[PDB]
RNA sequence: AAAAAAAAAAAGCUGCUAAAAAAAAAAAA
RNA sequence: AGGGGAUCGAAGAUGAUCAGAUACCGUCGUAGUCUUAACCAUAAACUAUGCCGACUAGGGAUCGGGUGGUGUUUUUUUAAUGACCCACUCGGCACCUUACGAGAAAUCAAAGUCUUUGGGUUCUGGGGGGAGUAUGGUCGCAAGGCUGAAACUUAAAGGAAUUG
């Protein structure tokens, strides 16, 4: 039960803070899901058509 | 069905199989071979007369410990030697 | 004893008895 | 192979009655089966049965009320005389007041009481109670 | 009495199965009876991954893995705790843990 | 006092049920022996044997006593109870209670031609327990009970006047052979006969007729 | 189920059952009335034909045998007779 | 028979189809269920809601035939049916057992929760297998809210339904309470609906 | 170890069950009321009971506790499960008066011979 | 059954199963007796007027009690379209 | 899509017999 | 008896271990292991479950074939095929759940339909040893196989489970 995670910065300086905060990204993620929701409806529409 | 034949014309098989199986009984085999006449010491008789050869002391089987006071005795009618226990308290003094 | 080795001992005894009887005959 | 169609039919009826079903299908439906079923139906142990005609050997659907305890075949079909009838009824009937040993006599297939009344005997077929 | 309906093996409708050898002791055991396990292992043992990554000449090196199928006899599997003795009712549980 | 806590016990104490024929007819589960000896005051009891049974412990063997008890009025009803206890007297008392709870009815009949009262059984019957199978066969008048002493006493306390028995298995297991004879005697009201072929109108239970004099 | 009508089973259940297991057994095969392009020459073909049935006028193979039903050729016209 | 005012009204059909009681189990199907009508694609089967309605009114007739209303016992170990059996208990006599059924409640007369019911109603026979097993020891009729794969052993009246849904269990318990009250006469208007909303018999997350 | 036995635990639960509004979240006052409101033969046992009671009052203040039910708790439970929505979920007002149904549900209701507003949407494998 | 001169003997004529017509024994504790209320012209159930079915422990344990009750109820007319003879 | 694991010096023997449970009645201030 | 004879390896040689250790463990190593021709006829040759036939509970999966579906995918978007999916069916190797039923129990869809005892048929057993021995046949080069007792001895051997 002692397993733990160790994080190390990359030496080159490649590691960097992400451009968007997690919070900022989430609505957009929801929007993709919303597009997917439209697409799931589209899948139903495609099924309905053929 | 069962391992026996059941047909209305299978009486010969039933009878023969019964004879073959009768041989596995102890009493039937003794009576049909005549082992009492052949190999029994008394020859199939209930009683037999004999002559005392000697006196013996037989140790008891477990879990008992005693000397049983038998006699080694040779039968008159066939000459076979057997061992006969002498019963009750002190009857070995009677048997000589 | 183990039955396999009892069978082996019996087979050896049977062979020895055959040899002795062949000496007799 | 199939050696007694009467044995198969009576076994199927027994297993149906034990399971509690009210109907049973029987293949392949001989004349002896029909007569045996007619004796059972006359004494009220089965009910109505129907013969289905294929052109092979026939099938039978038998209706079952709950009254049957056991119907069986006696195999082989033993030769039976007049006193041997009461010996057989003593061996395989539950009581002296009900139950029937069914036997094929020269005057047709009948139960043992009808055989006693006609004073005929024969070969034993089976039983019902 | 009979302990298992499968007789401790997996052979229904064959008769004979070619044997394999225990990886620990080289006992001959039929292939259906053995205690096959699949050792799929990283090549670098999870504590030298950083050292090999910084010593690599290549970026994004895939770091392969080793594949081995281990066959155990009953004695060696029980002694090495690969399987252990279960209770009478739990013996029938076929599912992996 | 009794103060029952069961609908059946309340009805039997109130007197709305006066015979055990209603209980047998409606298959009412009995859980109080005061019901049984209220409705059958004339049944008598007898112990067949006491045997010791032992359980091995870390410090010696723990010995308890197993009592097999038959109870029964000599016309129609019998019961068989088996109890182990630390004391022989307590085993006998609890076995009497259990035997009273197990009372069953007996179908007595005629070997033939039905002149007097039913003297024998109506059909052949068999019970099996363990290896023991006990078969009971109707017998003609004056035969008596052809049985071993224990099953003969059980049949006497049930009220059979004359019967044949056949036993197979290890009959010296007394508890097994007594349970097999109880199963055999119990199956007489299991066998369906042409006189019972006729249809009956399915009566209403006392537990619904007298539901006001029940628990509520 | 303890009560069912064995003498009148439903047509769906009889169609589901095997051909030897229906109330009265019978075939599930049929015959086809088959025309080939060119000559009219209407012919009768078994549904399970086991042989390359040819039109009597010309080498105009009408069916190809299969493990089950015969496989009719591409240019053919059939009616279930 | 019945005076034909007991037929499936269109509003009751709307309630059943909105609560999805017709959506039975998947292609797993117990042979003791002829209640299937026209198996749908995706493997789901459709229950004959007319048959569910007749079985429900037959069950309500049995409950109305029970003399003391507290001799009816409603069982639900399922959270989706706990509130349903509690409201059934509220609206009828019906001593309930919601939650854990302690073993030996129908046997074992010295238990503090020892009941002697004349009829038992359960929500799921598989989840309430202990109660039906105990009823089979002491001669108790059983009504069960079965599905198409429910274990029908020792079940006398099986009301077919969708017992996996939150709304269907509550609707069936609601309808059962409504019809047993109608046959008792507490609801004198057979034609007019009940003032109690069907959402009263529903499970809620908090 | 500091595991408290069932005499302490059962006495604490009974005390809370019949004296919840009287007693507090403070050990000293809980002790001073427990000694006069219960008959406990030992000062030590009284202290242990009052301490476990105070612990359970803290537990009760942080949400409800299983096994403990007092009058205020049960009256709040009944007042909450007598809740009913303003509009039924099973009402057809939601979804515009038409119940979405499949082909099989549609000819089911035609076989039942009932007329009701429905919309058919195809369900594919 | 009775003796030679009227006079019914055999205490306790037993019940028979409504589905399989087998004798319901005294110790058959898996057997039930269903009572269904009768309804008269207004939708109300009359107290004390039932139609009665007896089901044996065997059929209840085999799980045919529901189908058997369906058939018996439809035969007595208090079910309409539940049970089909042609299975 | 996970991480983990390899280990197996030596240890023979213990004389004979001996251990075992059934039924309940007393009436006293 | 020819061939082959890499590995492993009865015997054997050796090093340990050990009170001993011609045992286990280590290293070698003959016969053997493979093959051709001819013998041998045994195995816990086991499902310790003879074969043929009928019937009796639910459940899913799988192998071979067949039928159907405007089903999916691929080809020439689109045909036929093929591979999948769904439904059914015949025939298999099996499995899961129950116990109406069976059983001494363990357990068993047969080991059920058996005192409510009869579908057809073959083989085998009759307490434990002596003993698969002796003897006589017969087969085999041999090893041995098949057939196969008795005298005498003995109150238990044995099965399945329970608690320690
Ligand atoms: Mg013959
Ligand atoms: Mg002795
Ligand atoms: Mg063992
Ligand atoms: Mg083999
Ligand atoms: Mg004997
Ligand atoms: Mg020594
Ligand atoms: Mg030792
Ligand atoms: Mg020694
Ligand atoms: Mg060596
Ligand atoms: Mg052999
Ligand atoms: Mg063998
Ligand atoms: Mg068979
Ligand atoms: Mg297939
Ligand atoms: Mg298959
Ligand atoms: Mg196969
Ligand atoms: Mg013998
Ligand atoms: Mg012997
Ligand atoms: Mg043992």
């Amino acid at each position: 039960p002692m397993r733990s995670v160790f994080i190390k910065k990359e030496d080159n300086g490649a590691s960097n803070k992400p451009v968007l905060s997690l919070a900022e990204a989430y609505p957009l993620y929801e929007s993709f899901k919303q597009l997917q929701k439209e697409r799931k409806a589209q899948e139903f529409q495609a099924r309905t058509t053929a | 069905g069962k391992g026996k034949p059941r047909g209305l014309n299978s009486a010969r098989k039933l009878r023969v199989h019964r004879r073959n199986n009768r041989w596995a009984e102890n009493n039937y085999k003794k009576r049909l071979l005549g082992t009492a006449f052949k190999s029994s010491p008394f020859g199939g008789s209930s009683h037999a007369k004999g002559i005392v050869l000697e006196k013996l002391g037989i140790e008891s089987k477990q879990p008992n410990s005693a000397i049983r006071k038998c006699v080694r005795v040779q039968l008159i009618k066939n000459g076979k030697k057997v061992t006969a226990f002498v019963p009750n308290d002190g009857c070995l003094n009677f048997v000589d | 004893m183990r039955a396999k080795w009892r069978k082996k001992r019996t087979r050896r005894l049977k062979r020895k008895r055959r040899k002795v009887r062949a000496r007799s005959k | 192979t199939r050696s007694s169609v009467l044995a198969d039919a009576l076994n199927a009826i027994n297993n149906a009655e034990k399971t509690g079903k009210r109907q049973v299908l029987i293949r392949p439906s001989s004349k002896v089966i029909i007569k045996f079923l007619q004796v059972m139906q006359k004494h009220g142990y089965i009910g109505e049965f129907e013969y289905i005609d294929d052109h092979r050997s026939g099938k039978i659907v038998v209706q079952l009320n709950g009254r049957l305890n056991k119907c069986g075949v006696i195999s082989p079909r033993f030769n039976v005389k007049i006193g041997d009838i009461e010996k057989w009824t003593a061996n395989l009937l539950p009581a002296r007041q009900f139950g029937y040993v069914i036997l094929t006599t020269s005057a047709g297939i009948m139960d043992h009481e009808e055989a006693r009344r006609k004073h005929v005997s024969g070969k034993i077929l089976g039983f019902v109670y | 009495p009979k302990k298992r309906a499968s007789n401790g093996r997996n052979k229904k409708g064959r008769g004979h199965v070619k044997p394999v050898r225990c990886v620990n002791c080289s006992k001959s055991i039929p292939k259906d009876k053995a205690i096959k396990r699949m050792a799929i292992r990283n090549i670098v043992e999870a504590a030298a991954v950083r050292d090999l990554s910084e010593a690599s000449v290549y970026p994004e090196y895939a770091l392969p893995k080793t594949y081995n199928k281990l066959h155990y006899c009953v004695s060696c599997a029980i002694h090495a705790r690969i399987v252990r003795v279960r209770s009478r009712e739990d013996r029938k549980n076929r599912a992996p843990p | 006092g009794w103060v029952p806590v069961t609908k059946l016990g309340r009805l039997v104490k109130a007197g709305k049920i006066t015979t055990i024929e209603e209980i047998f007819l409606h298959s009412l589960p009995v859980k109080e022996f005061q019901i049984i000896d209220t409705l059958l005051p004339g049944l008598q009891d007898e112990v067949m044997n006491i045997k010791p049974v032992q359980k091995q412990t870390r410090a010696g063997q723990r010995t308890r006593f197993k009592a097999v008890v038959v109870v029964g009025d000599s016309n129609g009803h019998v019961g068989l109870g088996i109890k182990t206890a630390k004391e022989v007297a307590g085993a006998i008392r609890a076995g009497i209670i259990i035997a009273k709870l197990s009372v069953i009815p007996i179908r007595r009949g005629y070997w033939g031609t039905n002149l007097g009262q039913p003297h024998s059984l109506a059909t052949k019957t068999t019970g099996k327990c363990g290896s023991v199978t006990v078969r009971l066969i109707p017998a003609p008048r004056g035969s008596g009970i052809v049985a071993s002493p224990a099953v003969k006493k059980l049949l006497q306390l049930a009220g059979v006047e004359d019967v044949y028995t056949q036993s197979n298995g290890k009959t010296r297991t007394l508890e097994n052979t007594l349970k097999a004879a109880f199963v055999a005697i119990g199956n007489t009201y299991g066998f369906l006969t042409p006189n019972l072929w006729a249809e009956q109108p399915l009566p209403v239970s006392p537990l619904d007729i007298y539901s006001d004099e029940a628990s509520a | 189920v303890l009560v069912q009508d064995l003498l009148h089973p439903t047509a769906a259940s009889e169609a589901r059952k095997h051909k030897l297991k229906t109330l009265v057994q019978g075939p599930r095969s049929y015959f086809l009335d088959v025309k080939c392009p060119g000559c009219l020459n209407i012919t009768t073909v078994f549904s399970h034909a086991q042989t390359a049935v040819t039109c009597e006028s010309c080498s105009t193979i009408l069916c190809t045998p299969t493990g089950g039903k015969a496989k009719l050729s591409e240019g053919t016209s059939f009616r279930r007779k | 028979s019945l005076p034909a005012t007991f037929d499936l009204t269109p509003e009751d059909a709307q309630l059943l189809l909105a609560a999805n009681t017709h959506l039975g189990a998947r292609n797993v199907q117990v042979h003791q269920e002829p209640y299937v009508f026209n198996a749908r694609p995706d493997g789901v089967h459709v229950i004959n809601v007319g048959k569910t309605w007749e079985k429900l009114v037959l069950a309500a007739r049995i409950i109305a035939a029970i003399p003391n209303p507290e001799d009816v016992v409603a069982i639900s170990s399922r959270t989706f049916g706990q509130r349903a059996v509690l409201k059934f208990a509220a609206h009828t006599g019906a001593t309930p057992i919601a939650g854990r059924f302690t073993p030996g409640s129908f046997t074992n007369y010295i238990t503090r929760s020892f009941k002697e019911p004349r009829l038992v109603i359960v929500t799921d026979p598989r989840s309430d297998a202990q109660a039906i097993k105990e009823a089979s020891y002491v001669n108790i009729p059983v009504i069960a809210l079965t599905d198409l794969d429910s274990p029908s052993e020792f079940v006398d009246v099986a009301i077919p339904c969708n017992n996996r849904g939150k709304h269907s269990i509550g609707l069936i318990w609601y309808l059962l309470a409504r019809e047993v009250l109608r046959l008792r006469g507490a609801l004198v208007d057979r034609t007019q609906p009940w003032s109690i909303m069907p959402d009263l018999y529903f499970y809620r997350d908090p | 170890g500091r595991v408290r036995t069932k005499t302490v635990k059962r006495a604490s639960k009974a005390l809370i069950e019949r004296y919840y509004p009287k007693l507090t979240l403070d050990f000293q006052t809980n002790k001073r009321l427990c000694d006069e409101i219960a008959t406990i033969q030992s000062k030590r046992l009284r202290n242990k009971i009052a301490g476990y009671t105070t612990h359970l009052m803290k537990r009760i203040q942080k949400g409800p506790v299983r096994g403990i039910s007092f009058k205020l708790q049960e009256e709040e439970r009944e007042r909450k499960d007598q809740y009913v929505p303003e509009v039924s979920a099973l009402d057809l007002s939601r979804s515009n008066g038409v119940l979405n149904v499949d082909n099989q549900t549609s000819d089911l209701v035609k076989s039942l011979g009932l007329k009701l507003p429905l919309s058919v949407i195809n369900v594919s494998a | 059954m009775e003796n030679d001169k009227g006079q019914l003997v055999e205490l306790y004529v037993p019940r028979k199963c409504s589905a399989t017509n087998r004798i319901i024994k005294a110790d058959d504790h898996a057997s039930v007796q269903i009572n269904v209320a009768k309804v008269d012209e207004e939708g109300r159930a009359i107290p004390g007027e039932y139609v009665t079915y007896a089901l044996s422990g065997y059929v209840r344990s085999r799980g045919e009690s529901d189908d058997s009750l369906n058939r018996l109820a439809q035969n007595d007319g208090l079910l309409k379209n539940v049970w089909s003879y042609s299975r």
